[PDB]
């Protein structure tokens, strides 16, 4: 949140109304078809009508691939799960290569549970029995319980007085019972009764606030994968387990199936929702052949997410293959199953406009005559390196007494540190 | 460190019975209070594997471990 | 959820089983032996609150009896006896079984306890008075379904009998 | 109309294989398009699978990509139904760290072979209609059910009453006895709880009385794979295992009591093998320790009907610097027969496409279906599928009701194929790493 | 009817009195020299003389290695272990390819155990705190003192006054079966199983006989399920898993057993190992297999091969005759498998058909043996079964060559596929 | 006695490296035949293993397959006695999962070295007379005697029941009763004095006090990477008991037989490994030429380096003469108790020396079954023609392999 990232001021795809991107909004500059077409991708996303449908952003570095994941993410927003991978995470040590991709896979399903529980609570002010003659014997149990609203007295089932003295109530005892078990529940000494020489933590409560009988819901986030754990491993076996390592455990497809069902059940009742929500899978060339394998039945599971890939490779050659060179690392037989967005170079424009937007987000000041020096720079060199010359110079700025950027403090930054091509220059010679 | 190790019973006590399963020790020859002033080489590899897992621990989790 | 059809399906036994290898030694040494002694004696006292838990989940499956099921499958006389009194029973009726065999009555009463049904056996080897107690009882007590005699007891001591059906198992 | 766990794959048209009685395919039914050899041969080896007389039976689906093999293989799997176990796996999840490649294949096949248990129970089932539980502060109590035919008061044994007082047994509860064990199961309510009880906020639906006898001879059914069966009996803790996947190498001489046991189950009355499916889509990432262990594995009395699919033709086995077809050594492909898939034509490109359309709710111009037929033959037919749902997108922005050919057009030049991105990196290629 | 497998039909070897193979019998047809060389090694093996004795079936794919293994296993029966294993089973993740080894080694080696079994059954009376408890059957009552580590076992049964228990004290295991069948009465309704009461002595003693490997005496000794003793139990909750059993725990079992046979309270079974796919094995397993064999303890080892002249695994650039170096060659016997003639094929396709309860005329015969002429045998036989179900279908019981035809159309071998692609 | 656990192997008929008090090795002795040389060079090494004073010797046996190397390691196993440690292991056995090569080596080098340990106690065997608790009495078939319980050997009477008649041994320093039965009476001595020797290899002491119940690391396995804190402060209390005179060391002899599977890091190991004064004298064996060193791209005259090459000395085998390969046959037959005419020991040599010395001794077992199958006696030429018709040998093999090469798979 408070440090500023390499995307930190992508705040969205910046779209009209009538799906075309702005020119220059939300942060992004240009790349209007992709753009575009990652509205595309969102509408698809939100639609949830489609399962396992991929899209590859494919183009040259320092294109926006990311920025427009990152962006599509902003536009989903905080409700639809977003999971972030990178390709080398798949070489696990604890676990297979498939398992880690079908876990993140699950972990971009996400489900909102929907809890409505009716209490009972309050300061307990009497717990007369009310005997009576069998058609000694009780047939209510009347419980008085206050809160700083009020009073109320309830008329609950005789059976309650076992679990009363198993949880040891008594007068002004803090209690709370549930509507549908009719178990009570004790919380401590209500803290009007505690005294100031008197030692004890736990067995002190405040006085609840609200009405004795309070109707609450409880809403809770989680994912497939979530669920996916819990019930893999509950938690002697269970010291013996805390003991022990707790590593990943490749999953099988019998909990997988039977997690599905309970949520489907769930979700009958009505007391779940799901959000499916998308899996971005970034340096994807770096996944070997299995993977991508893998990826092939993966995509045609209809309880996958939307996957988001990003390459940058071009013709290269895939990984785990010997000499089998494809179009961008990724084997022909996965790249039929995705849709490719290109994402095109920047023009000196967009450079200038990039960087300003960096320099906003900032906070640096930069002059109009250091911000083209700057974006001649980056015309040569790279976005990125331009880019990453703001800071220093306005530190440099900072040191020599300026509060804005001077040509000659970029002129001075640029001397000190040096790019990629540079450094191969002087590698060379 | 308060440490106390029983080791064994007196050899003045063999002959209290004809056969008993006990480890008779001889009388300590010195005085009752014996100091020494004592050397030990350690490398700090042993010191690092001391610490790298609890011992002579009485919790569960450390009689398991 | 799978505890019923765990139980079902729980039967390997190991074909051997073995202690631990114990480490023998003469003369032990008094501090090997005071730590291994307290190192046991914190096991269980600290395993005291969850003994039988560990028990329960380390014991290994040594034994496999065969299924009770297997008695009625075993003879086509015993599964048509099964209907016979599935029926009987459905009458309300009381059903009295004989047989000639000690060990084939003694099968009877494996396949009636696996149908969940009273009984009451008077074999030969019931004296007389025994004999005229169980069936007094039988008589008194109209819950037990099923009375099964042996063909060789002297039933010549039994003058009423409250039963209705008689099912001869052997001739 | 909710969001299911399930939705809209790739393969959701597929609902069988579209035969008639002689196994003829149809040209459209039950999702099925063309591939009339192909459908035929897969209806002969679903019948051969149904039948269960023959065992380790392997057909390698081999076709061209796109072809429709895992298509072939889905409508196998929605024709022979959820009763006959059907395990598909991907040839890249038998790399496993916790397992060697030829136990996972064990556990594959082991997995792909049902054991339907069979058991009689004695089963009590009624009306609670009185209870009354005494104890001292031995148990004693008495319990009154009925069923519409008859009434019926028991009397208790402690762990009888115990496990009622732990079930919570009331008055109008339609409950479920296990006489075998004593196991309680709650069926519903018939009534209401007293009105003048505070809380017990509920009005939950109330079950229909039972009817007929109190205690009934019920049979019961209980499916069980062999790699469940395995799985329990590999340790005290076992069915922990089934769950989490943490399973080791199980050992050969459990597997061979197992066999042995499921044998006499299946010679007495006990049990019913019910052998399945284990398809291996793209079985050539396998290798060749794992086809070796294929060959022998099918030889086994156990071993389910294995189903491949791949698109590699003579291509090198994996591990080895030896070139074969589909992948696959010769001493396997001799074990199996091959079907082969052939590429589509105009008309089944289009009902394709139409069916797709229909299965993702898409009205779609006629004039629309040409462009994309035609788009479809050009680059590839999943391609085309994909820009019916982007068409789709792209029809309801501008608050179209059906997908035209500017909607075509324009996620066409949206969303590139595998061919005019390959131009286009080709045009750029400097700017790409390591050309 | 069981299911059919590949190699249902072998039932043996098919030898006269005089060890020669005759042209069609035990559902073996032809390799009259492969299944004579396989008889004198069933007659080795019979012997019990002779430790790591090595044979190779060497020869084309589909020439019945497989099936002369498999009708070698039937010649021994039952009785003489029988451990089929593949090359490629030895690349566990637990435990080395050597240790993979030596188990497969130590499994062929049986061995028949007669063990006197004493059984306490009856009903229980009195569980009086060492605990002196009391049973009852339908001769009479004892009463019996027993160790804690009962006591505890009885518990862990939570066994009452009243219920039928059965206690063998060999293995310190007790098995609770059920409440006595007197007090089936006494409840209308009860959570628990009643039985009758045994019929026998309270205390009895049975001799048995058990079948054992090497292999399960030395994993029961390396990991120790009998301990029932605090730190065993603690033990025994750890995640099994193989472990690298040493050569002084192989040692100890060997001297065990050699007291047992001395006793004559048990009787040593030699067996055979069985190799399919041994040039699956890499150099470190033919090496370790070098000293393996030579050992006075292994087995009867059967190897098959179907490769020509390829390179080693584990190896760089060293080739040999069938994939297993010429220091292991030289250690075995060779047998050779020879192509089938057209004749026997169609006797093999018979056979196959006559297996799966397939009726065939004798026109399809004769095109199904022309297919086979081509393509391969295994090919010609599966298409037995699809050209059946079509012959149901079709309403006919029996093959035509109509539905051959059909089925050859439908499913392509290895060459036309391979035609196809090229 | 019949089918006992250690049947008829390879190197069954050898016991001993048949050597005289000159170490000149006889014709046909101990099963052994030919050879001299190295049989000489076999039994120097047995001389120097005997002694124990030199550490770190190590000898490598080099020749031709079947040329009797495994045989020669055999028989100087058997010659060495069965006190003193002899490991064999195959080379491929130090690729553990569960340990690293040189760990493995580290365990089998320590395997190979004893450490022998005589300790006194007291053992009294009778039979019991009375049992008063505390008083015992027990009693020998030539005296009887009383004994006053302590509580400690109270409790232990008391948890094994004692009671008299039993005949029972106790251990006077543990209380280690155990019932041997009820009643033959002991005879002698009722309490006696016995020294009992235990050889204990230095893996055993280290796995021993690794762990608690270490020692069960012994049997199946599971032993990691013994730390070498451990293993050092064993090293310097077994000098403390060499010293003290409580042990005294046996240096055995570890055999890794096919030694060329190890890699450059194992042969590097050993390099340094057999340079400590508790290294044991190292056997090897390998029918490699000059071939390439596993894990290297480099060839070197056996597949070992030449520096381990120049810590050891070699020993050659050569090939047998015709003689020698009969003597072999004779010795072989006698073993298995196998019958042979003299024209079929003569068919046999020359089938011996045409293709292969293991052959023929597969032969001999065929043979006998072939001729125990017609009813027969003694093994005839016609047996042998029939075993040679059945059972192919590796040249015979190749060439039928190469007439039919379009048929087999992968074949080049
Ligand atoms: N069109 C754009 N508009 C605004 N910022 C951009 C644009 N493209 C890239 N950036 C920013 O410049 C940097 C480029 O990095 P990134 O988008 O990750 O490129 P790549 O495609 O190589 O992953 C990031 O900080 C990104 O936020
Ligand atoms: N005959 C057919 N009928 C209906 N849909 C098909 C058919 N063939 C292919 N498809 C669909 O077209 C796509 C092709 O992918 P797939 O069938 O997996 O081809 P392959 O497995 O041969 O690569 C899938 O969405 C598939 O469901
Ligand atoms: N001589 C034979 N007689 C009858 N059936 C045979 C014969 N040889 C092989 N078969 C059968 O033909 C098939 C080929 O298997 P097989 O030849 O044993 O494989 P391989 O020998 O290559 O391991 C199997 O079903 C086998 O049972
Ligand atoms: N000098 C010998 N005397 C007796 N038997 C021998 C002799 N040399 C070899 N043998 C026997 O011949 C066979 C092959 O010899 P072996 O030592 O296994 O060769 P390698 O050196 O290849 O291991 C074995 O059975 C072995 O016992
Ligand atoms: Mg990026
Ligand atoms: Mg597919
Ligand atoms: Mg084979
Ligand atoms: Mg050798």
């Amino acid at each position: 949140t408070q440090r500023i990232a390499s995307h930190s001021h992508v705040k969205g795809l910046g779209l009209d109304e009538s799906g075309l991107a702005k020119q220059a909004a939300s942060g992004l500059v240009g790349q209007e078809n992709a753009r575009e077409a990652c509205g595309v991708i969102v509408e698809l996303i939100k639609s949830k009508k489609m399962a396992g449908r991929a899209v590859l952003l494919a183009g040259p570095p320092g294109t926006g691939k990311t920025a427009l994941a990152l962006a599509i993410a902003q536009e989903l927003g905080s409700k639809v799960p977003f999971c972030p991978m990178v390709g080398s995470e798949v070489y696990s040590t604890e676990i297979k290569k498939t398992e880690v991709l079908m876990e993140n896979f699950r972990r971009a399903i996400g489900l909102r549970i929907k809890e409505t529980k009716e209490v009972y609570e309050g300061e307990v002010t009497e717990l007369t029995p009310c005997e009576t003659e069998n058609p000694k014997t009780i047939s209510h149990v009347i419980i008085g319980l206050k809160t700083a609203k009020g009073t109320k007295q309830l008329k609950l089932d005789p059976s309650i007085f076992e679990s009363l003295q198993k949880e040891r109530v008594e007068a002004g005892d803090v209690i709370y019972i549930e509507a549908n078990s009719g178990a009570v529940k004790r919380q401590g000494r209500c803290d009007t009764y505690a005294t100031e020489f008197d030692l004890e933590a736990e067995e002190y409560v405040p006085l609840p606030k609200g009405d004795v009988h309070k109707k609450k819901e409880i809403i809770q986030d989680v994912t497939l994968h979530d669920l996916d754990v819990a019930n893999a491993r509950p938690q002697i076996l269970s010291m013996m387990g805390q003991l022990m390592k707790p590593k990943k455990t490749e999953i099988t497809d019998k909990l997988r199936g039977e997690i599905n069902k309970v949520v489907n059940k769930y979700i009958d009742q009505g007391i779940a929702e799901l959000v499916p929500g998308v899996l971005f899978v970034d340096e994807v060339h770096m996944l070997d052949i299995e993977c991508f394998t893998y990826l092939h039945r993966a995509l045609e599971s209809s309880i996958a997410p939307i996957v988001i890939f990003a390459s940058n490779r071009g013709n290269c050659v895939i990984r785990g293959t010997e000499d089998i060179t494809s179009p961008h690392g990724i084997p022909l037989d996965l790249l039929d199953r995705v849709m490719i967005i290109r994402t095109m170079l920047y023009t000196p424009q967009e450079m200038k406009q990039i960087i300003k937007i960096r320099a906003q987000t900032e906070g640096i000041n930069i002059s109009e005559e250091a911000l083209n020096h700057l974006g001649e720079i980056g015309t040569k060199t790279t976005l990125r390196y331009s880019v990453q010359l703001l800071t220093p110079a306005n530190l440099l700025a900072k040191i020599n007494g300026k509060d804005s950027i001077e040509k000659e403090h970029v002129e001075e930054i640029s001397e000190l540190f040096y790019d990629a091509k540079s450094s191969a220059k002087i590698l060379a010679d | 460190s308060g440490a106390v190790k029983r080791q064994g019973r007196c050899d003045t006590y063999a002959t209290e019975f004809d056969l008993e399963a006990e480890e008779y020790v001889p009388l300590p020859k010195g005085d009752v209070h014996k100091k020494k002033e004592i050397i030990q080489d350690v490398t700090l590899h042993d010191l690092d594997v001391a610490n790298a897992r609890p011992q002579g621990g009485q919790d569960i989790l450390s009689m398991m471990g | 959820s799978l505890q019923d059809v765990i139980d079902r399906v729980a039967f390997v036994i190991p074909p051997v089983v073995a202690a631990p290898p114990s480490l023998r030694v003469p003369r032990p040494p008094p501090l090997y032996s005071h730590r291994m002694r307290i190192l046991r004696q914190g096991l269980r006292e600290h395993a005291a609150p969850y003994f039988q838990q560990l028990r329960q989940t380390t014991a290994p499956r040594l034994l496999q009896f065969p299924e009770l099921r297997l008695v009625q499958f075993d003879s086509g006389k015993l599964e048509a006896l099964a209907i016979l009194l599935q029926k009987l029973k459905s009458e309300g009726r009381r059903v009295l079984i004989l047989s000639q065999m000690i060990l084939m009555l003694d099968i009877l009463e494996m396949f009636l306890n696996f149908h969940y049904l009273t009984y009451v056996r008077i074999d030969e080897n019931a004296s007389s008075e025994q004999r005229q107690e169980l069936m007094r009882s039988f008589n008194r007590d109209r819950r037990i379904f099923c009375a099964i005699l042996s063909t060789h007891s002297r039933t010549t001591g039994i003058n009423l009998v409250e039963a209705d059906t008689v099912v001869f198992y052997d001739n | 109309d909710v969001t299911r766990i399930e939705r809209i794959g790739a393969h959701s048209h597929i609902r069988g294989l579209g035969l008639d009685d002689a196994l003829e395919p149809r040209q459209a039914s039950q999702g099925m398009v063309g591939q009339l050899a192909a459908r035929r041969a897969a209806g002969v080896v679903l019948e051969m699978i149904r039948e269960g007389k023959i065992a380790g039976r392997a057909v390698l689906i081999a076709g061209q990509p796109g072809t429709g093999k895992t298509a072939i293989a889905m409508g196998m799997a929605q024709a022979l139904g959820p009763d006959t176990p059907f395990t598909a796996i991907a040839g890249s999840e038998i790399f496993s760290l916790e397992m060697s490649k030829t136990e996972a294949l064990t556990q594959a096949f082991r997995r792909s072979i049902g054991v339907r248990i069979k058991e009689e129970t004695e089963i009590i089932e009624g009306e609670v209609v009185e209870i009354q539980i005494d104890r001292p502060a031995s148990k004693v109590g008495k319990l009154t059910l009925k069923t519409t035919e008859m009434e019926t008061i028991y009397d208790l044994g402690t762990k009888m009453i115990e496990s009622l007082t732990k079930d919570k047994v009331q008055a109008g509860d339609v409950i479920t006895i296990d006489k075998a064990t004593g196991k309680i199961s709650k069926l519903g309510r018939s009534f209401t709880r007293a009105r003048d009880y505070d809380a017990m906020g509920s009005q939950t639906k109330f079950v229909q009385c039972p009817d007929g006898e109190l205690q009934k001879r019920k049979e019961v059914v209980h499916t069980v794979s062999l790699h469940e069966i395995d799985v329990i009996n590999s340790r005290t803790q076992g069915f922990l295992a089934l769950f989490s996947g943490d399973t080791g190498e199980i050992k050969s001489e459990v597997r061979e009591q197992i066999n042995a046991k499921v044998a006499e189950w299946r010679e007495e009355g006990k049990a019913e093998i019910i052998p399945g499916v284990l398809f291996i889509d793209e079985v050539h990432m396998l290798d060749i320790e794992s086809f070796s262990f294929l060959n022998r594995a099918l030889e086994s009395d156990m071993a389910p009907v294995l189903i491949m699919a791949t698109n590699r033709g003579i291509t090198r086995i994996r591990g080895t610097s030896y070139q074969s077809p589909h992948g696959i050594p010769i001493d396997l492909l001799d074990r199996l027969l091959i079907v082969s898939t052939t590429p589509y034509s105009e008309k089944d490109t289009k009902q394709i496409l139409r069916i797709r359309c229909e299965e993702e709710d898409v009205e779609m111009s006629e004039d629309a279906y040409t462009v994309l037929t035609r788009i479809g033959l050009e680059t590839s037919l999943r391609y085309a599928i994909q820009l019916i749902t982007a068409a789709s997108l792209v029809c309801r922005k501008r608050k179209g009701t059906e997908v035209q050919v500017d909607d075509i057009k324009r996620v066409y030049s949206l969303f590139l194929d595998e061919s005019r991105s390959t131009q286009y990196m080709k045009e750029y290629q400097d700017a790409f790493l390591f050309n």
